[PDB]
């Protein structure tokens, strides 16, 4: 649920 | 050339075990503990959104209005091109959409041009749903007149026909604690000092704060709202919930001045906001970076950490305020928010924008005439990323934080630059404690734990390392990485396809915190073999030290760890690292197998446990206090167990058992103090004078201290400045034909030892004596000041006795020595300070009148005295590299190691014989003779000045000073006859061909090494006790021909040779 997406 | 066997490079007790003056943490003093600061856990959500838009459409208010132009554009559309009530419909519905963008899971209620009872129940409404969560409030009083200095918003009434004003107290009352408005109107800073009056001043220590009350108005008091076209008449809140269609539309009418560039195409950007690799998320990202950056500059750890991290819309929408700090300036309009926050408009970083958005807007014009996906990606990110390595070069200080932090950030969340925002990232953790508080305060932390998902391993080297630098600063992450199956990554990094054990011992590193009384990673670990993965590489030093450290923590405390460490002969494996040279690999095993732990029966475990603390046992007697405090940590826990047994052992004394209670008093009278009080608390845990009385082990926690720090020219300076002062003296020793003594002494100092002075030592490059008492005080008298510089005493024991003082790396920060008659020795740092004086190292050599001499070259030390054997101490290892036996049959009486040659030695004896021995050959004694015929003991000897092993040597008290080089035979060289009986001591020089020795009547006799009686010196008494019977200190200067003379009366007196 993270502030900004990563994209792993 | 050939005098450098004069000038040893072999430095020795100059580790960081060994650590100075800040720090007496080289073990002993528990870990430094922490106490963070970046600890808010509420994610918070803002679960509501209230709109409500107060725009009676083609009914302007009475306060301005004026312009023939004027704008009236709202939720990007036009009021004037549906008629009033399906106008304000879409309004509402666009104005949602927009701000549901942000928030997609709050739920949002809309209300057009509203009665007070209408929003009464809207906010309690949003209350009810939210309860904890927290409610956002957008208002827009465009078509209602002005808020008040009253304290007042404006709606309406049900028929249109008046504007009904309602108190901002109202407001606050219905929606309360978690909340967030948004004020669209023109006098807006009006509500807000309405907002800070409503209640009581206190609750709080910012400006004028108290509650959880938030606010972002769109200009000042004074202020009205644009009417130009160029702008709509939303433009605060179109720049707060639209910011990327504003600020290009913004950017055509000013700068470029808009008619090259179709303003329409801003509609028809292509690309999805999500996409970084469109031309439209790729905006948004620059977008987002910039405004986060803008933010972490300007505002402080907390308030940055409350606006821009806590919850992801209040993130959003003060993220999209700063544009509108922006924009809206431009326009005659001030916008505050209540959180204050500084002035962001003209910070340099919208220079960076507005390069982007130049750069993407003027690409725009040809990827309409065809979806040609010829999108450049902008080169922003890696422009920024080279100016964050530009610092970390030049300027690599705390000089004010790096700037380019939250860009590294959120470089981190696509691929294109990861690697090297990794390394950037890395670089900059690794310049200490500070950098990574810094990264952690720009919320780096869960970006980096999803990372430990990534299989990429090029990637996994760089993780490693950044998160040996988070877990070195804070261990309580701990948590969330077992949670998240981060403890997984590390482990595989342990097996590793990859190699490098530098890199290892941080993944092991990382595995001790992840694990450390933390019984869910111990748990977690022990289900991925840890266990069996470290136990593997047990068949590079840190990594050793690691190993165990990690089995170690991994055991602790813990029976199923304990058990599969049996099962697996962890001991077997463990117990050959307990002889390693480095005392760090020792002391780390000892951890170890000192966690493992916890009639006549034998099951798995008694056998095990016997065995561990035999071993344990075995290095009881260690040289270094690191290894020897940690068996004493696990003989408490072994203690405590079994404290039955050994109350038993502890009343015959006063199997294994026995042992166990002498190695305890051993401890409890060991020459290092702190062992000596950790041996007295094992004593007290078996009752000879409830879990928290055990002593906790020490090891593991200053290890740590490695990682939590980075991974010379004085220093070689002053090395070479003796070594010149050294090699001068040397010659001059050598050849300067020494004339006849000067018998009027330059001091003749009142030590006050009551009893006298039996021991003395002087400094090569420095104008310092030190001497000793018979109960071991140290006095270290100056002779060109004639001034003290400092006292001891030599440990706080009642048995005394002085045995020898020497000193170890006279070429870099000479510490001295100080052996005693029952063989402990005791090195100290900064002895010739006023009393700042360290004991660096003590430990029991001999395992009585103990005899010892220090070796720099070999860096050995050897002990003895009425023992069978010479005793081999390596300091560099601290160990007892070898015992030699003297075969002799009677007492070692004096001892001297040659500091030419390392290894050999020669020994004086009680029966007046004498011994060469090489100490690194399979047969050590190389010759034994007797020379000097009179049984008596050898009261002193040593090497002849020069590169050769000859030995002026066999000073015997019967008075007899022989010579004898035992190249070519036994008998004498020379004879001199110092003495009639009672020869008490024997100085022979460095360098210089010349020798003194001392007698127990009253007399000083200085001979050349050919024989000639160079001076005579008579040391009276100052009563008539008659008692000059010990003339025992007698000792030449290194580097100069100065001697140094004190007796069984108080007066250390200097002379010297004209």
């Amino acid at each position: 649920e993270s502030q900004f997406e990563m994209d792993i | 050339a050939t005098s450098m066997a004069y000038l040893p490079q072999t430095i020795v007790l100059c580790e960081l075990r060994h650590d100075a003056s800040e720090a007496s943490a080289p073990l002993g003093t528990s870990e430094i503990v922490l106490v963070p600061k970046w600890r808010l856990k509420e994610r918070m959500k803002t679960g509501c959104v209230a709109l409500v838009l107060c725009l009676n459409i083609t009914v302007d208010p009475p306060d301005v209005i004026k312009i023939s132009p004027c704008a009236r554009i709202e939720a990007w559309i036009d009021p004037f091109s549906m008629a009033p009530p399906k106008a304000l419909e879409t309004i509402g519905k666009n104005l949602s959409t927009q701000y549901e963008r942000w928030q997609p899971r709050a739920r949002y209620k809309v209300q057009l041009d509203p009665t007070v009872d209408e929003v009464r129940k809207l906010c309690l409404t949003c209350r009810k749903y939210a309860k904890t969560e927290r409610v956002l409030f957008h208002y827009n009083g465009h078509g209602v007149p002005k808020p008040t200095a009253n304290g007042e918003i404006w709606v309406f009434n049900k028929s249109y026909t008046q504007y009904i004003p309602l108190p901002i107290s109202e407001l606050d009352s219905w929606l309360k604690t978690p909340s967030i408005y948004v004020f669209d109107c023109s006098a807006a800073r009006m509500i807000l000092n309405a907002f800070a009056e409503l209640h009581d001043w206190g609750s709080s220590g910012s400006s004028g704060s108290s509650r959880d009350c938030i606010l972002l108005a769109a200009c000042d008091v004074h202020e009205t709202l644009p009417q130009s076209v160029e702008f709509p008449a939303d433009v605060f809140t179109s720049c707060l919930t639209t910011p990327i269609k504003m600020a290009l539309k913004w950017f055509c009418r000013r700068s470029l001045l808009k008619e090259i560039i179709d303003e329409s195409l801003i509609d028809r950007i292509p690309g999805r906001q999500n996409d970084r690799k469109t031309l439209l998320g790729e905006l948004n990202w620059i977008f987002t970076a910039v405004t986060d950056t803008i933010a972490w500059n300007v505002l402080p750890h907390e308030l940055f950490q409350r606006l821009f991290r806590q919850d992801l819309l209040v993130a959003s929408l003060f993220r999209n305020f700063l544009l509108a700090e922006r924009i809206m300036r431009s326009a005659n309009c001030n916008p505050i928010s209540h959180p204050m926050l500084p002035p962001t408009h003209q910070h340099h970083m919208w220079d960076a924008w507005d390069m982007a958005a130049e750069i993407c807007l003027s690409q725009l014009p040809q990827l309409v005439l065809d979806p040609s996906t010829e999108f450049q990606p902008s080169p922003f990110f890696t422009e920024q990323l080279t100016a964050f390595e530009v610092w970390l070069d030049h300027g690599s200080e705390h000089k004010k934080p790096p700037e380019q932090l939250p860009i590294v950030l959120q470089v981190l969340l696509s691929q294109c630059h990861r690697f090297r925002a990794l390394v950037l990232l890395g670089r900059f953790l690794d310049m200490g404690s500070w950098a990574v508080d810094l990264a952690l305060s720009v919320g780096i932390f869960p970006y980096v734990l999803k990372l430990l998902q990534t299989t990429t391993n090029e990637l996994r080297q760089i993780l490693v390392f950044i998160w040996t630098k988070i877990l070195a600063l804070d261990k309580s992450c701990q948590i969330d990485l077992v949670k998240d199956g981060g403890h997984t990554y590390f482990i595989r990094f342990l097996d590793s396809s990859g190699a490098f054990p530098e890199q290892r011992a941080m993944a092991a590193f990382v595995l001790a915190v992840i694990v450390d009384g933390h019984r869910r990673g111990q748990e977690a670990c022990l289900e991925a073999n840890l266990i069996g993965v470290c136990l593997g590489h047990l068949e590079e030093p840190l990594f050793l030290q690691w190993l165990c450290l990690c089995l170690g923590k991994l055991w602790e405390d813990f029976m199923e760890a304990q058990i599969m460490g049996r099962e697996a002969n962890a001991f077997e494996k463990l117990a050959p690292l307990l002889s390693e040279p480095q005392p760090e690999v020792r002391a780390a095993a000892v951890f170890a197998l000192g966690t493992l732990l916890d009639e006549f029966d034998d099951d798995e475990k008694i056998r095990a446990e016997d065995a561990i603390i035999k071993s344990l046992l075995d290095v009881v007697s260690d040289g270094s206090p690191l290894v020897r405090a940690e068996v004493a940590v696990a003989l408490a826990r072994f203690a405590f167990g079994h404290k039955q047994h050994l109350k038993l052992a502890a009343a015959s004394y006063w199997a294994v058992y026995s042992q166990c209670v002498r190695a305890m008093f051993a401890l409890a009278k060991d020459p290092s103090p702190r062992i000596a009080s950790l041996g007295r608390r094992v004593l007290s845990i078996i009752g000879i004078e409830e879990r928290s009385l055990l002593p906790l082990s020490t090891i593991y926690g200053w290890s740590c201290g490695h990682f939590s720090k980075p991974l010379s020219q004085e220093i070689a300076a002053k090395r070479e400045e003796k070594e010149k002062f050294a090699l001068e003296h040397i010659a001059k020793c050598q050849h300067s034909s020494i004339s006849k003594l000067n018998n009027n002494p330059i001091a003749n100092w009142d030590t006050r030892f009551e009893t006298g002075t039996k021991t003395a030592l002087l400094h090569p490059f420095s104008p310092i004596v030190v001497a000793a008492d018979e109960n071991e005080r140290i006095r270290v008298w100056n002779y060109e000041e004639a001034t003290l510089l400092n006292g001891f005493d030599n440990h706080d024991f009642p048995d005394k006795g002085i045995s020898k003082l020497c000193l170890i790396n006279e070429l870099d920060d000479s510490l001295l020595l100080v052996a005693s008659c029952d063989g402990s020795v005791r090195i100290w740092k900064n002895y010739a300070t006023k009393g700042k004086q360290k004991l660096v190292t003590g430990f029991s050599s001999i395992q009585l009148n103990a005899v010892v001499d220090w070796q720099q070259q070999s860096g050995y030390l050897y002990a003895s005295g009425e023992t069978s054997t010479v005793t081999l101490w390596d300091l560099e290892k601290e160990q007892l590299v070898r015992s030699v036996p003297s075969e002799s049959e009677c007492g070692v009486t004096a001892l001297s190691a040659s500091q030419v040659h390392g290894g050999q030695l020669a020994a004086g004896f009680a029966d007046g014989s004498l011994r060469l021995y090489d100490v690194r050959s399979p047969e050590p004694l190389v010759c034994a003779t007797r020379p000097h015929q009179k049984v008596e003991r050898v009261v002193g000897l040593s090497f002849q000045p020069g590169l050769d092993p000859a030995k002026v040597v066999s000073a015997s008290q019967a008075g007899d000073i022989q010579f004898l080089d035992l190249r070519t035979t036994r008998d004498t060289y020379l004879t001199i006859d110092a003495h009639r009986g009672s020869l008490t001591a024997l100085a022979v020089h460095r360098h210089a061909p010349i020798i003194a020795s001392g007698s127990a009547k009253q007399l000083i006799k200085v001979f050349s090494l050919q024989g000639e009686q160079l001076g005579i010196i008579r040391y009276y008494p100052s009563f008539m006790a008659q008692k000059i019977g010990s003339v025992s200190c007698l000792t030449f200067h290194p580097y100069q021909v100065l001697l140094a003379a004190g007796a069984a009366d108080s007066f250390v007196s200097i002379y010297t040779h004209d």
